């Protein structure tokens, strides 16, 4: 699947 | 108003780990559906908690080695 990783 | 995602619709917040259904088309934040970010790479197949109950469930595909 696509994902958006979390940032800082 | 702005773009919102997931069950608690909210603005896209780029701390936060999101994750599309392959369903539905639409986000959910990993921790909204019980998803950990460190899992996504295993996951072939991601159907959110609704899509689940029209589409199946989610599928996982990974490798493994076993002697060693
Ligand atoms: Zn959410
Ligand atoms: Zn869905």
């Amino acid at each position: 699947p696509r994902v958006k990783a979390a940032q800082a | 108003t702005v773009p919102v995602y997931c069950v608690c619709r909210l603005p896209y917040d780029v701390t936060r780990f999101m994750i599309e259904c392959d369903a539905c088309k639409d986000w959910f934040h990993g921790s909204c559906v019980g998803v950990e970010e460190e899992e996504a790479p295993d996951i072939d197949i991601y159907h959110c908690p609704n899509c689940e109950k029209t589409h199946g469930k989610s599928t996982l595909k990974k490798k493994r080695t076993w002697h060693k």
